[PDB]
């Protein structure tokens, strides 16, 4: 009855998984041990619960990793896949060669899984797009899933490279030769970039030292609320396929922006009384984004927002509406009332209200521009591209991508600029 | 017969206003109720927001 499976891939993908797990785990009120105190868990021998989700990666550090932190003992053993090498920061060793005798046995994992539940709603994938593991995998296996249930959706939770303060010399590459898989067999493909979250942690809680945790823990919080409306009762329910339909016009304009609200620290938390037009001001505003593209730079396709607790729908609509009129400017005219809205009735952990926003707008294309433009300057030199055409890759699988990337930004380009 | 007919229509005004100060009563206890609950409303607000931003 509407389960998710959750995989991960990649060093990356894994660290947010486990985060995840550990806050959906405090959400549902389930301790470390996984006993309390069926979409996403599953019901086991002694009252114990343990996650739907699979844990793939070619190197056994990200082992030791989800077994460190705490919540790490709710997984299952059967659950835990691991290589040997790892992919070392190389897409190709993780698609072509080394990957593939992984994804076998991971499609076992995945069939004996499935199929324990009876009423799928669709799959979850959690994994970076420059390292070699996590997106290889991750897209060889996006590929299998989609040719075994075409039916089901797979959103892909993705971390597109951080843009500007790189920290491999090998993001372009990998980034264009997953993008060109994703695209195709792919739903809903939620950008996230370091960038943006250095950004929300530095200049909206003053924190002192942002580490990894922190980054996740926030997209963890964004990844609940994203289905939090489904996992309970509400006076205006969705789920992961209205979203879809209320989201994507077209089958290929379907990536995403993401928002979480409300966040502050303690200075202004002493201040700013939580109201529902205040929660709109913060949740609307450029820079309060997972994607380091300002809004404002395109106009917005299409955008839900899904809020969390007790309110009154009234205000929220009239919020919607004012603030989809007022600036239509940023939005766009050919589709009318573009804004979709839905409202749960449990809210997070001692949070009286939030609310995750969802947005397929074309302000983004210029993150896949950027990505393309750093791509094609370390192509026409045949930069680093021995250690790719080394392992069966060829030299025109690499122009066929970068012409499918220029071909997805032209369509966002072209119908954007439609009218009526 | 014409004085019986007059007390007869007199008891019925009787009753007619009779019905409409009990609805008033009605009316206002419900008013009364109503900011009760707001008042209510209020300090509950005051205290999930309490409970919200004291979450550290
Ligand atoms: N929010 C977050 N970003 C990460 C993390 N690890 C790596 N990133 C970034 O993701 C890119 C490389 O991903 P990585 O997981 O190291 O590649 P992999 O070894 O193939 O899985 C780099 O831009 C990293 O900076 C993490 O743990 N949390």
């Amino acid at each position: 009855m509407r389960e998710i499976v959750h995989i991960q891939g990649g060093q990356c993908g894994n660290q947010i998984g486990a985060k995840f797990w550990e806050v959906i785990s405090d959400e549902h009120g389930i301790d470390p041990t996984g006993t309390y105190h069926n979409v996403y868990y599953n019901e086991a021998t002694g009252g114990r619960y343990v996650p739907r989700a699979i844990l793939m990666d070619l190197e056994p550090g990200t082992m030791d990793s989800v077994r460190a932190g705490p919540f790490g003992q709710l997984f299952r053993p059967d659950n835990f896949v691991f290589g040997q090498t790892g992919a070392g920061n190389n897409w190709a060793k993780g698609h072509y060669t080394e990957g593939a005798e992984l994804i076998d046995s991971v499609l076992d994992v995945v069939r004996k899984e499935a199929e324990g539940c009876d009423c799928l709603q669709g799959f979850q994938i959690t994994h970076s797009l420059g390292g070699g593991t996590g997106s290889g995998m991750g897209t060889l296996l996006i590929s299998k899933v989609r040719e075994e249930y075409p039916d089901r959706i797979m959103e892909t939770f993705s971390v597109v490279p951080s843009p500007k303060v790189s920290d491999t010399v090998v993001e372009p590459y990998n980034a264009t030769l997953s993008v060109h898989q994703l695209v195709e067999n792919a739903d809903e493909c939620m950008v996230i970039d370091n960038e943006a979250l250095y950004d929300i942690c530095f200049r909206t809680l003053k924190l002192t030292t942002p580490t990894y945790g922190d980054l996740n823990h926030l997209v963890s919080a964004a990844m609940s609320g994203v289905t939090c409306c489904l996992r309970f009762p509400g006076q205006l329910n969705s789920d992961l396929r209205k979203l879809a339909v209320n989201l994507i016009p077209f089958p290929r304009l379907h990536f995403f922006m993401i928002g979480f609200a409300p966040l502050t620290s303690r200075g202004s938390q002493q201040y700013r009384a939580l109201t529902v037009p205040e929660l709109t001001q913060q949740m609307f505003d450029a820079k309060n984004m997972m994607c380091a593209a300002d809004p404002r730079h395109g106009r917005y396709l299409t955008a839900s927002a899904l809020f969390r607790g007790r309110m009154s729908t009234k205000e929220v609509d009239e919020q919607m509406l004012n603030v989809q009129n007022k600036n239509s400017s940023y939005f766009v005219e050919w589709i009318p009332n573009n804004i979709k809205s839905s409202i749960c009735d449990i809210p997070p952990k001692g949070l009286k209200m939030a609310v995750t926003f969802v947005g397929n707008s074309t302000a983004i294309q210029e993150m896949f521009k950027r990505v393309a433009e750093q791509f094609t300057a370390m192509f026409r030199r045949k930069a680093f591209l021995h250690w790719y055409t080394g392992e069966g890759m060829d030299e025109m699988e690499f122009t066929e991508a970068e012409s499918n990337m220029n071909d997805l930004v032209s369509e966002y380009q072209q119908y954007q600029d439609a009218t009526a | 017969i014409n004085m019986m007919r007059g007390d007869l229509e007199d008891n019925l005004n009787q009753k007619r206003r009779n019905w409409e100060k009990n609805t008033k009563e009605f009316n206002i206890q419900q008013r009364n109720e109503k900011l009760d609950y707001e008042r209510s409303s209020h300090l509950d607000n005051q205290a999930q927001n309490q409970y919200h931003i004291t979450y550290c």
